[PDB]
DNA sequence: CGCCCGCTTCGGGGCAACCCTGCTAATACAAATCCGGCAATGGAGTCAAGACCAGGTTCG
DNA sequence: CGAACCTGGTCTTGACTCCATTGCCGGATTTGTATTAGACTGGCAGGGTTGCCCCGAAGCGGGCG
């Protein structure tokens, strides 16, 4: 307990709060609603800025002026009342109005469910009719008062209830009279008889008002006897004249109020643990919707029972006041004063309260005085929540006014706007240029930028040298740029390393630490190498420049986000820094080999030898240099400085043909022999045609076996190199160089007839719309293929627009297809294609009518793109939102379950052909297991990093299933061990105790969303991360046996016979879309399928597959089918992601029978404490609770949360905040987010105590030497 | 572009000096439902025996050494705006006629 | 925020309490003192010339006389270079 | 061969969120508050001389 | 080496001089309260929109006497 906040904070408990709490708080009550003078612009006393009790706003100086010193602080004069001190304790002073009427909190009333609602165990819509005295409420009755005085009681009803019998009898008597009076009137003279009869009937109809106006009388007072027999409390007397016309008699037997004070009684005179007992019997006894209201209430009945609160709480009798820095009055230049709104609700309370006050101590009628008790209530409702209850109150020109809960909830609110971000202080950003003569560690920088940036920096060490008296002329000197300050400026900027990041932050690599230095210009000059993790193309894309401040932070800088280190993809372990767009094609052509070349080798020999080899580099250098040899000619070099390869270094000299010292001819071309000569010593010869795919493999060997540094710096001369052979390699387009295909013309005219002929044939109407419209679309995507094809076969390879794509820089064949031969089918605005199609390049100009085609697949594109990157953000918050809290906090839960690898399947001649997701799936994993070789030898033991060679020896050895280990098969309780994480995908060595896996894997996911090109996409992701039921929903087997197959009326009816003796699953839902699945053959009625085997085709719900075949089979599904996404759009991604993600989905478990230990049916609780509390369990009240495996959606899991704090942002933050109140749930600060957001230290990468807590002493024996 | 304002309230800069602070003294104030309130004042300083506390209500000074207690009037009841623009001897008509009415009323 | 801490006049601020503090130490210890009590730099209360000749047992006028001289000896240019870049 | 209730499903209603859309006139009076101008000052500073020699500098 | 002498200041003394600092009275303005007698006795933006959950009711089936 410590509410100045020194730094060891632990546990942040929620907790609802007492009146006494409340005016324990404040430090005086505000009572006059007013803010400020006028005239003289000082706040006023017992006003909302009332400095006697919010504070001073003048740093040690009273109101009254007497004291304006800051030696005389913690003293209160006089006459102005005020404590003299600093003036920001009126950021954290509260103040409180006691009311004069209780109010009731919004958030126990009209939420959903209704707490106090639950609480009472009444109707909410009769709820609302107490508290907005609409009715009043029997609150207390004295039973056994009226028990021992009620047969007096009914004896003076029927005294009562006698008497209107005497009233009728008179009045039946004195009317029965005066139509005898009427009969003699009428009698006694001679008239039309009707008129008679009609006076007769007056007297009839008046004595059947007499007899029902009675009945009626004795019908309200049988009610009202049936009332008082029948009272008991939480009765409501609704119309309040019975309860008028009630209290008078008998009001000494009860008590019955209305509004908030009532609700204050029943609270009072309520035990809760007697009710508690009665919910935990009828639980015991009950059944169905009945013993489901009850478990419901019970819920927060118990919660109110565990804890140290108190339901009196929930009614609120002392309102606080958020301190006025706040909520400040602002004023600005000229007298414009900038409230803060929650100021008018605050007068509007004060006022309102005043009134009721005044009301109250001058004694007034009861309607006003009801009157202004609901207009108080509904004050405090639109002060917390405005527009919970009924109409929001607005403000100037019906703008809703933003109410206290406002601020934490929504768009706007406190916790998202937290999370959302904020702007620091030492930052910059400008545009972007290619550097690329830099180092790989280091960016340009714009000096006038970095002047600022790094000025005090500056300051201090021209405070140091001699150039300077203070800081001031100093400052006024970095103003006035006097030209040694450069060099300072040169000086301080050495060796300290910045951060850099482009917007949007897809993935790690979107920030990263260069070494800045100082450049010309003022463009951020960007090390062209990185382009590819930043997705920065030189478009005009600007980066964000950041600045660490601290060692510790210079040192993260310096050693985690620097560029040399981080070089592989943290996704799937391929490099980043390749070569690319221009540089690919330049190593392309420098080392592609051209025979008919001049200076080429011949080995043929007339009276002249063979004349083509040369005895050094250096002298195949020279004869370059002089026209004789071009490059890319095939000669005989003798190399004495390169390592040969494998066949010829074991062949000339076995056990090592070591290059330092050895000398070997080769024939290979002079531009592979200057490529090799990049590459570092130890690595063999290549001689290869340099394709991107090659420098891949290259550098991933380059990373398995070498250093680091080592291959930052190969990959800097490669690029290098490829920029000076891209110079020479003369790709240029002209249009002389986009060659047309001749016969081109003749193969339109060949699908032109016949075209021709199927819409000739629609012509003739023997076929419909829908058939010929698909005769054209396929018999156009035929003359497409057949054009591409002609180009293809057309085009040498010195074609520069075909040198590129088949080096693999850029662009697939497609688009030098559409660029020189047809465009083919442009699609339709739906989705479809439009049947004309285009028969054009763009190098012989499209027409009006085909341009006007292509607009809409162009438009419909760049639509698709904006939403498809909106919606992968979106996915990626929500994978962050899982698999937040899962770190490695041990090395190995040494466990032995683990996963099997298909691992390179064999032929059915038994050649085991390598399958080709080897690399997403069985890489960078430990083997749980031994591996034997048909009880031979163990070719790899327990726990190896599965790299290439043995894997290879695998493949050798003969054996394709492995049990692996997985992070769904560790056993740590608080997140994994490392050793089921397996080696960490960008650094190539096992993962640290501190790595934050979930995070990784989070943005190795959502990051390809952007490159997710189309329910096969990016929703068929998003919803099997859902886990919701699917569109393509087919099902699956239940047991084996033949199938009962049937197609009948109009859609599907379907059925499947068990081979064991048991029921027919009935599957009759299935329309004609469905198909029947190809499997092992087309499926067929009488075949015999196995346990999991699909039906139909499509896609079934993994809650099926999970309710049959458990957890295992539907990770096996839910990895491959994710997985199956990725590799179409020819994504890899390692597997131990996907791993991770759906680890957190099978963490909880649902309840299907209690046990004996506190646990409601249908309740999700983790499994690992489920499993723990029934070990504890088992001794002493052994009923173990049936728990089932669930499948938990991602917003599912998000939502069943541990802490308050760690969710409390993402999904009716108001009803979350509520209940966490109420159950009083403490938080205990073990993820990240809550420690971000109360900017703790983050248990994690360098914030585990392992490494916060290192002792750093020198070694004695340097220490006693130096 | 730039729109600037101020918080009408001064920010003065000097050192937090813990040690050498004026003397001062401290006064017990008791309110009425039994809360008592220190308040600290300066040792040159009056002490005045009434005073608004934390608690909100008045609170005064726990030795009783006697402050006025009211000084002040009533300020205006029905019975004075009655009696400003009537007549006693009309209200003693008026009351003597509704006793002779629940007279008449009551027995006959 | 127009009434905020620009930050940077704060140390300037400091600095200038330390720089201050130094050339008041150049002199004797009875002219610091009288020019610390004087303008309240040690406490933050400005003692009059009675409570300087009191705290120094001496008259008003030799208070007078000693002040007059320290505002002399702070006069000076070389001393004061540091002072006049201060404002 | 009927009975009776429990399960399932549809359906409507309510609630969270969010944007659109609209978007009579003095007087009487008292009480308080301010401010304006002499007038007690005594205090806080300020010229001016003068006395205390004490110690280096001058002449013998 | 001793008398003559100017200057280190060092501090006292009176004598004066300016100035805030209450204080008091008189006036100015400023804010708060009470009082106006012909009769004159119940309105209004919300509005919608999506979506999701929750309870009520309906419909039906199934296990029972
Ligand atoms: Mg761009
Ligand atoms: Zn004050
Ligand atoms: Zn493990």
């Amino acid at each position: 307990g410590a509410m100045l906040d020194v730094n060891f904070f632990d546990e942040l408990r929620i907790g609802l709060a007492t009146a006494e709490d409340i005016r324990q708080w404040s430090y005086g009550e505000v009572k006059k609603p007013e803010t400020i003078n006028y005239r003289t612009l000082k706040p006023e006393k017992d006003g909302l800025f009332c400095e006697k009790i919010f504070g001073p706003t003048r740093d040690w100086e009273c109101y009254c002026g007497k004291y304006k010193r800051v030696r005389f602080k913690g003293i209160i004069c006089e006459r102005c009342g005020v404590e003299v001190t600093r003036a920001k304790v009126r950021r954290e002073r509260m103040g409180h109005i006691e009311l004069a009427a209780p109010v009731t909190h919004i958030w126990y009333f009209k939420g959903v469910p209704s707490r106090l609602g639950y609480l009472l165990d009444l109707a909410p819509k009769d709820l609302e009719k107490i508290i907005y005295f609409a009715a009043y409420v029997i609150t207390s009755v004295d039973e056994e008062m009226r028990h021992n005085e009620l047969s007096t009681l009914e004896a003076e009803m029927a005294v009562e209830r006698k008497a209107v019998e005497d009233q009728r009898d008179g009045e039946l008597e004195a009317r029965a009279q005066k139509l005898e009076a009427d009969l003699a009137e009428l009698e006694a003279e001679g008239a039309k008889a009707d008129a008679r009869r009609k006076v007769r009937d007056g007297g009839e109809r008046e004595m059947r008002q007499i007899r029902d106006r009675a009945q009626r009388e004795l019908d309200r007072l049988e009610d009202i006897w049936s009332t008082f027999t029948k009272l008991a409390p939480k009765q409501l007397i609704v119309d309040e004249n019975l309860y008028r016309e009630l209290v008078d008699r008998y009001g000494e037997y009860f008590t019955g109020a209305m509004g908030a004070e009532s609700i204050q009684k029943l609270i009072e005179n309520f035990d809760i643990d007697a009710e508690a007992e009665s919910l935990r019997d009828v639980i015991r006894n009950g059944k169905g919707q009945k013993k489901l209201r009850a478990l419901k209430r019970l819920k927060v009945v118990a919660a109110f029972q565990q804890s140290g609160n108190s339901p009196m709480g929930m009614v609120l009798d002392a309102v606080p006041v958020i301190p006025p820095e706040l909520r400040p009055m602002v004023q600005l230049d000229g007298g414009r004063f900038a409230t803060s709104d929650l100021n008018d609700l605050y007068r509007r309370v004060i006022n309102r309260n005043n009134r009721l006050k005044r009301l109250i101590d001058l004694g007034a009628p009861e309607i006003i005085v009801n009157n202004e008790k609901r207009m108080l209530q509904e004050s405090v409702d639109a002060l917390f929540d405005n527009g919970r209850r009924g109409r929001p109150v607005t403000g100037p020109g019906n703008r809703p006014l933003k109410s206290l809960s406002d601020l934490l909830k929504g768009k706007q609110g406190r916790f998202r706007q937290n999370l959302l971000g904020k702007r620091v202080d030492y930052s910059g950003r400008s545009v972007i240029v290619v550097g690329p003569q830099l180092k790989l560690h280091q960016c340009g920088l714009p000096k006038l930028m970095a002047l600022e940036l790094f000025k005090p920096f500056v300051m201090k060490r021209l405070v140091d040298l001699n150039h300077a008296q203070n800081i001031k002329s100093a400052k006024r000197m970095v103003e006035r740029q006097r030209p040694q300050v450069w060099d300072v400026l040169e000086e301080v900027i050495a060796e300290h390393p910045v951060l850099l990041n482009r917007a949007p932050t897809l993935h790690r690599l979107g920030i990263q630490a260069f070494e800045p230095m100082l450049v010309e210009g003022k463009a951020i000059q960007l090390h062209p190498l990185v382009c590819e993790a930043f997705n920065a193309d030189f478009d005009g894309d600007q980066m964000a420049v950041h600045l660490p401040l601290s060692a510790e932070a210079q040192a993260e800088a310096r050693i985690l986000m620097l560029s040399s280190n981080n070089i592989l993809s943290p996704a799937s372990g391929r490099p980043l820094a390749m070569p690319r767009l221009d540089m690919v094609t330049g190593l392309y052509y420098l080392t592609t080999e051209v025979p008919g070349d001049t200076g080429e080798y011949q080995p043929a020999s007339g009276d002249h030898p063979e004349t083509g080899v040369y005895s050094s580099p250096a002298e195949a250098i020279m004869a370059a240099d002089r026209g004789v040899l071009s490059v890319r000619a095939k000669i005989k070099v003798r190399l004495t400085q390169l390592r040969p390869p494998v066949e010829i270094e074991a062949e000339l000299f076995g056990h090592s043909g070591w290059q330092p010292g050895d000398a070997w001819m080769a024939e290979t071309t002079l531009g592979r022999v200057m490529f090799n000569e990049l590459l570092p010593l130890g690595y063999p010869f290549v001689n290869k045609q340099m394709h991107k795919k090659v420098q891949a493999a290259i550098i991933n060997d380059l990373a398995e076996r070498y250093p680091m540094i080592v291959v930052a710096q190969t990959v800097d001369k490669l690029k290098d190199a490829g920029f000076y052979w891209a110079t020479r390699s003369g790709v240029t387009v002209s249009m002389a160089d986009v060659l047309v295909p001749p016969r081109k013309k003749e193969i339109l005219d060949h699908y032109e007839e016949r075209a021709d002929k199927v819409e000739k044939q629609f012509q003739r109407g023997a076929l419909n719309h829908d058939e010929r419209n698909e005769a054209l679309v396929e018999i156009w995507k035929e003359a497409t293929d057949e054009v591409g094809q002609a180009l293809r076969e057309h085009y040498p390879d010195d074609n520069p627009i075909i040198t590129i794509v088949d080096s693999g820089a850029t662009g697939n064949f497609t688009q030098t297809r559409t660029l020189a031969g047809m465009k083919g089918l442009v699609t339709n605005p739906k989705g479809e294609f439009i049947p004309r199609p285009v028969k054009s390049s763009f190098r012989e100009g499209l027409t009006v009518l085909e341009y006007f085609i292509n607009t809409h697949g162009a438009r419909k594109g760049l639509a698709d793109t904006a939403l498809r990157t909106a919606d992968s953000g979106y996915l990626t918050r929500r994978l962050v939102d899982v698999s937040q809290d899962v770190i490695v906090r041990e090395h190995d839960c040494q466990t032995e379950r683990g996963i099997v690898v298909e691992l390179a399947e064999r032929a059915p001649d038994g050649t085991l052909i390598r399958d080709p997701y080897i690399e997403t799936s069985a890489y960078a994993r430990t083997l749980g297991t031994d591996a034997v070789d048909e009880a031979g030898n163990v070719i790899v033991e327990r726990g190896q990093d599965l790299g290439d060679p043995e894997i290879d020896a695998l493949l050798a050895a003969g054996i394709t299933q492995v049990k692996v280990r997985s992070v769904l098969t560790c056993a740590t309780s608080t997140g994994v061990c490392a050793t089921c994480y397996g080696r960490s995908m960008a650094t190539g060595k096992l993962v640290d105790i501190g790595e934050a896996v979930g995070i990784v894997a989070a943005q190795s996911i959502g990051e390809p969303g952007t490159q997710l090109t189309m329910t096969g996409g990016l929703p068929r992701v998003q919803e099997l991360f859902e886990a919701r039921v699917p569109r393509g929903k087919a099902p699956i087997a239940d047991v084996t046996g033949r199938v009962r197959l049937e197609d009948g009326e109009r859609f599907y009816k379907i059925t499947i016979v068990p081979d064991d003796g048991g029921e027919e699953v009935v599957y009759d839902k299935i329309s004609k879309r469905q198909r029947l699945r190809v499997f092992k053959r087309v499926l067929s009625d009488g075949d015999h399928v196995e346990v999991g085997q699909q039906l139909m085709e499509g896609s079934a719900d993994p809650h099926e597959v999970l309710r049959v075949q458990g957890p295992r089979e539907v990770q096996i599904h839910l990895v491959r089918e994710v997985q199956e996404v990725y590799r179409a759009q020819g994504v890899s991604i390692h597997d131990k992601h996907i791993e991770v993600i759906v680890r957190q989905m099978l963490r909880r478990v649902t309840i299907i029978d209690s046990g004996s230990t506190e646990f409601l049916p249908g309740s999700l609780i983790d499994r690992a404490e489920f499993e723990a509390e029934n070990r504890r369990v088992v001794a002493e009240g052994g009923e173990p609770a049936a728990g089932r495996p669930v499948l938990m959606g991602i917003t599912k899991a998000s939502l069943a949360t541990d802490s308050w704090l760690s969710a409390a942002s993402f999904q009716e933050t108001t009803r979350v905040l509520t209940d966490a109140a109420i159950n009083c749930r403490s938080d205990k600060l073990n993820g990240l987010k809550e420690n971000v957001i109360i900017g703790k230290l983050i248990p994690a990468g360098t914030g585990i105590n392992r490494y916060r807590n290192i002792a750093v002493q020198p070694t004695e024996e340097a220490r006693a030497a130096a | 572009r730039v729109l600037r304002g101020s918080r009408l309230g001064a920010v003065s800069y000097e050192t937090d000096r813990n040690h050498d602070l004026a003397p001062r003294q401290i006064a017990r104030y008791r309110t009425d439902n039994g809360e008592e309130f220190e308040v600290p004042f300066a040792d040159d300083a009056e002490i005045p025996g009434t005073w608004l506390c934390r608690n909100g209500m008045e609170g005064t000074l726990i030795e009783g050494d006697l402050p006025e207690p009211k000084k002040v009037k009533p300020p205006r009841t029905h019975w004075d705006m009655l009696l400003e623009r009537r007549s006693i001897e009309e209200l003693e008509e008026l009351l003597k006629e509704r006793l002779e009415l629940i007279r008449s009323r009551r027995r006959g | 925020d127009s009434e905020a801490v620009v930050a940077v006049d704060a140390v300037s601020f400091t600095l200038l309490q330390d720089q201050l503090q130094s050339v008041l130490d150049t002199l004797s210890e009875r002219e610091a003192g009288v020019v610390r009590l004087r303008f309240g730099l040690t406490d933050g209360q400005p003692r009059t010339l009675d409570e300087i000749g009191q705290v120094y047992g001496v008259t008003r006028e030799r208070i007078r006389q000693i002040e007059s001289k320290t505002m002399s000896k702070l006069r000076h240019p070389s001393r004061s270079q540091v002072l006049r870049d201060y404002l």
